[PDB]
């Protein structure tokens, strides 16, 4: 209950300087489809009989590859902002502000912030890597590891064309324009300026002057630092759900889609060489038909659900690119667009 | 109008008022090199959608070929040569080809009118932010402090002529969050504290403009104690010469 | 190494086909696994300038199967590529191979390089130093947005059965169909109009420019 009267005012006489987290997903796994191998195998006969719906598959990969070339546009608009790699100079004297923790560490294999390591070691992918050798999987490896199952039926993951490494240094680029700059860079030529000036200007876009910055320096300081710390904690102790989920939705369909092969579809039986030997062509052609039909549907019912995903992976991407443009190159009067409170 | 836009993105409209030519000269150079820039190369994300739409319709009449499991995809060759009792089976299978192709060529153009009203929304968003007012969203209305936008008809789209103010021709100069004069820190109204070497000046953040420190220019708050980089200069009040 | 009771003869996968066998003369389980495995793509730059081209095999490690080995033969963390040349210079990406690698038909044969995310640059940050600029210059940017696609309509009718009387009798069985596919396709169409008079009616009242063409310099 608020002690509302006509005659009453309360002001702040504190405040506190909070860090919070968002979390978006910016993109989704790139897939493409063989269909004769996913529909028929190595049948010749299945093969000849597919023919008859070569325009279907042609939509399916078109459909497929639309999607891929899309999810790098989605990286590219994302974190491709400035094309100027900005580097942190040694002089880390910052006002007492303290980024280690989100600046580059040299002292590992990649340029990755200690925060930036730990989001990485709390997703698990399904492709450590992309060269899956043929001698890798052959033998019993075969039917148990589900890429390879994947694999040998047609389906397929397609790399990212920008890797860790890259995403990595346009983002540190980023920060080090920011932490050096202010938000100067995003509009023109990057102008040097300290970062206690450039904060006692971001004081001034809530309304609050900048005199209270340049008295309370060393307190902002800390409470910085102490947030900073705190965010990392918590990211350490607890989740990355949004992220998790469209890696577990894509290995989550590419498995339905090999399980989808031991549908009978209304035929005597749903192996090939079953309905090949055992039949003559002139009668084992209407289970071919029959199995084609229940496995050219299947794949047609995934191409949508992807694209479905897609639609929406490519509204949270145009999410993160505004947020992004709005909240690091700049500063945002939006009201809970850039976190709860004045940004 | 330009002045009032030009207050919109934190420089003084006297900026304006003295280099009114040469702002006008540059605005009328930069319409001339679009146009170039138009006329000799594209309208890719325009033309992608008629090229979509056509391709769609040329493969929906192509998959008039499919025997979809029939012994003949033309209807009039299965209806003659085969009576109604076996030809109705055949029939049946094309029936349900073409049917499963209409589904998926509607499918697809739903989801192409979903990604059509998402761009169109904010298409008329840009719209209501640019043109008809000036927005402080960041790359919102092009690269830079936007100034206003001009709208131009397209084939199945809108294009945005999105007039920006980007900087140019930098200078180093010293700095310092604060002078005091006699005990007492001043802090900048609206400006930065900047020092061409010897004297020190308050200007504007976007625009060199200096200006000497007086006591309208600065405001009082604290002692020479509290903030760390604070330096020495004379602060001159205009009332003195007033009063001699 | 699979293990078969003495009643069993065939061995089968989640996906029903047969992975393992046992031998009817040697009594010994053998596994199948299928002979087709692996990527390929094909990197052309256009057949109106030049016939040659590259192949990317994605699951190949050379360090094969592969349709030919010629020369030139470059490993990437997007498989095997051949067929093109490679180069320590970093351009911008004109064919994207994949994990930082593209492609382009420079100086005549086909290269491939890691691409380059821009010109390097630092800012002289320092305690008591600012940079403020002098000029300025006013540019004009191009922003393309689409609004609208081609409305259209279907009649199942004339699309699947023509003018053929007996395939129109039996398609009413499917009536609630094409109900749904032209109900779906006139939300399109009238989605369409809506969105270039949300687009483009912001104002209802046409002003006019006047004959006196005195914007103070600015030509429009
Ligand atoms: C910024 O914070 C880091 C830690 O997050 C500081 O690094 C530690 O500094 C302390 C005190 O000298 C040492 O005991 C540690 O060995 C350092 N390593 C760690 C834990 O990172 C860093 O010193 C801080 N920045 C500044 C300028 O002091
Ligand atoms: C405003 O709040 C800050 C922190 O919320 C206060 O600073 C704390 O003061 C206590 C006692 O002096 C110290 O034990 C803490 O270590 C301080 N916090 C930090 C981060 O250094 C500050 O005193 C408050 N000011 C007023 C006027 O209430
Ligand atoms: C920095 O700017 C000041 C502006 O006051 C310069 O001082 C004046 O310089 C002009 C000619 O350059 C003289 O006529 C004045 O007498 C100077 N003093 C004042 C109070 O105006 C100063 O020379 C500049 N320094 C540099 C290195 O350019
Ligand atoms: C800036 O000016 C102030 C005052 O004009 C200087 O303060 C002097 O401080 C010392 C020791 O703290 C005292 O012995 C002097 O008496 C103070 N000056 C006066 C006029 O009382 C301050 O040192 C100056 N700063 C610099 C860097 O020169
Ligand atoms: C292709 O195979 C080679 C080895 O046959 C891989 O090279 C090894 O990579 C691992 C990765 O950590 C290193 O630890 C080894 O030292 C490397 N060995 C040699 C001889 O260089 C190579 O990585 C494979 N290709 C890909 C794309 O992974
Ligand atoms: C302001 O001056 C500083 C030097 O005090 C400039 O910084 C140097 O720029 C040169 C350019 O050749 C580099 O070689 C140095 O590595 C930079 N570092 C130093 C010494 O600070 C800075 O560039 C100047 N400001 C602007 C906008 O140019
Ligand atoms: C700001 O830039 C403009 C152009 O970018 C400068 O105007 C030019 O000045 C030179 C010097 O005499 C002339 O030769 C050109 O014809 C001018 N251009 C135009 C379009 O008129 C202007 O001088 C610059 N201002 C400052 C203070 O450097
Ligand atoms: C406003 O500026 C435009 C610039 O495009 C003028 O249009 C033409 O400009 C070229 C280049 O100087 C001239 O060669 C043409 O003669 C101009 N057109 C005409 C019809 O003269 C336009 O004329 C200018 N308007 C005014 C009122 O000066
Ligand atoms: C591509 O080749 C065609 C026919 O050879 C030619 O008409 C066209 O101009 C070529 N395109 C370019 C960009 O040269
Ligand atoms: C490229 O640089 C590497 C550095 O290891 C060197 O070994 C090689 O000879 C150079 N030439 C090319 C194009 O590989
Ligand atoms: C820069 O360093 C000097 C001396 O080390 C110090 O007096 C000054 O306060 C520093 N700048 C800032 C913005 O803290
Ligand atoms: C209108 O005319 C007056 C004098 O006739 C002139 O001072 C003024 O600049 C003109 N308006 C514009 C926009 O140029």
């Amino acid at each position: 209950s608020v002690a509302y009267s006509n005659n009453s005012i309360a002001i702040p006489t504190n405040f506190t300087i909070s860090v919070t987290t968002e979390i978006l997903p910016v993109s989704m796994t790139k897939t493409s489809v063989d269909c004769t191998m996913y529909i028929c195998g190595d049948s010749t006969e299945c093969s000849n009989l597919l023919l008859q719906y070569g325009s279907f598959c042609t939509q399916l990969n078109r459909a497929l590859t639309g999607i891929a070339v899309e999810q790098d546009k989605n990286t590219q608009e994302v974190f491709a902002q400035v094309k100027q790699i900005y580097k942190t100079p040694p002089i880390k004297d910052f006002g007492g502000f303290n980024f280690s923790q989100i600046l580059p560490d040299p002292s590992k294999p990649s340029k990755r912030s200690p925060i930036e390591d730990l989001l990485f070691n709390k997703v698990t992918l399904a492709d450590a890597g992309f060269i899956k050798q043929y001698g890798d999987c052959l033998g019993d490896i075969a039917a148990r590891d589900l890429i390879c199952a994947q694999k040998f039926n047609g389906l397929t993951v397609l790399p990212p064309l920008l890797t860790d490494e890259m995403i990595a240094q346009y983002t540190s680029a980023l920060l080090a324009g920011t932490i050096t700059s202010g938000w100067t860079f995003g509009a023109g030529p990057a102008l040097q300026i300290p970062f206690p000036m450039q904060m006692a200007y971001r004081f001034n876009g809530i309304g609050v002057t900048q005199n209270v910055l340049y008295e309370n320096q060393k307190l902002i300081a800390n409470q910085f630092n102490s947030a900073i710390g705190k965010i990392q904690d918590s990211l350490s102790s607890t989740a990355l759900g949004k992220l998790q989920d469209v890696v577990n939705q894509n290995a989550q369909a590419l498995n339905t889609l090999v399980k989808q092969l031991s549908s009978n579809f209304g035929a005597i039986s749903s192996v090939l060489n079953d309905i090949l030997s055992r039949l003559d062509p002139p009668e084992a052609e209407v289970q071919i038909d029959r199995l084609i039909t229940g496995r050219l549907q299947s794949l047609q019912t995934y191409v949508t659900q992807q694209l479905i995903r897609a639609a929406e992976i490519r509204a949270s991407a145009n999410l993160a690119a505004t947020k992004m443009s709005e909240c690091v190159l700049g500063q945002s009067k939006r009201v809970d667009f850039c976190g709860k409170g004045y940004h | 109008q330009m002045a009032y836009r030009f207050n919109g993105i934190g420089v003084t409209q006297n900026v304006l008022y003295e280099n009114q030519k040469l702002i006008a000269n540059q605005f009328n150079s930069a319409i001339g090199k679009i146009q170039d820039s138009l006329s000799s190369t594209a309208l890719g994300k325009l033309q992608d959608v008629v090229n979509q739409n056509a391709q769609a319709l040329n493969t929906l009449v192509k998959q008039l070929s499919s025997n979809f499991g029939a012994i003949s995809s033309v209807l009039n060759d299965i209806l003659s040569r085969l009576d109604p009792p076996e030809a109705e089976v055949q029939i049946d299978r094309l029936i349900t080809g073409r049917l499963q192709s209409l589904q998926t060529y509607v499918t697809q153009q739903l989801i192409r009118a979903a990604e059509i009203r998402a761009s169109a929304n904010l298409a008329a968003t840009k719209m209501s932010e640019c043109v008809l007012g000036q927005s402080k969203r960041v790359d919102f209305c092009g690269k830079g402090y936007h100034l206003m936008s001009f709208p131009q008809s397209a084939p199945h789209g809108v294009v945005f002529l999105h007039v920006t103010y980007v900087p140019a021709q930098e200078k180093n100069f010293t700095t310092a969050p604060a002078i005091c004069h006699d005990g007492k820190a001043h802090f900048p109204r609206e400006g930065v504290f900047v020092s061409n070497g010897t004297h020190w000046f308050v200007t504007q953040r976007n625009f060199y403009e200096p200006q000497i420190i007086t006591t309208d220019n600065t405001f009082v708050s604290g002692n020479c104690d509290v903030v760390i980089g604070i330096v020495n200069n004379t602060v001159y009040d205009p009332l003195q010469p007033e009063l001699d | 190494n699979k293990k078969f009771l003495p009643f069993q003869q065939f061995g089968r996968d989640i996906a029903d086909t047969t992975d393992a066998v046992r031998d009817p003369q040697t009594l010994e389980i053998l596994d199948i696994t299928p002979c087709s495995f692996g990527g390929v793509s094909v990197i052309t730059p256009g057949t109106n300038t030049s016939n040659q081209v590259a192949v990317l095999y994605q699951d190949v490690n050379c360090t094969w199967r592969v349709y030919s080995t010629g020369s030139n033969v470059f490993q990437t963390r997007a498989g095997c590529l051949i067929g093109a040349e490679h180069v320590n210079n970093s351009y911008e990406c004109d064919i994207p191979i994949g994990a930082g690698i593209c492609a382009s038909y420079q100086t005549q044969s086909i290269i491939a390089y890691t691409m380059s995310l821009g010109a390097e640059n630092s800012v002289a940050y320092s305690n008591n130093s600012i940079a403020i600029p002098t000029n300025f210059t006013i540019s004009v940017t191009t922003e393309i947005l689409p609004v609208s696609m081609t409305k259209t309509s279907v009649d199942c009718t004339m699309y699947i059965c023509g003018d053929s009387t007996e395939c129109s009798n039996l398609l009413l069985q499917y009536g609630s169909f094409c109900t749904q596919l032209n109900r779906a396709l006139t939300g399109i169409a009238v989605e369409q109009d809506k969105n270039t008079q949300e687009v483009f009616a912001q104002v209802k009242q046409i002003y006019k420019t006047p004959p006196i063409k005195d914007f103070g310099g600015f030509n429009f």
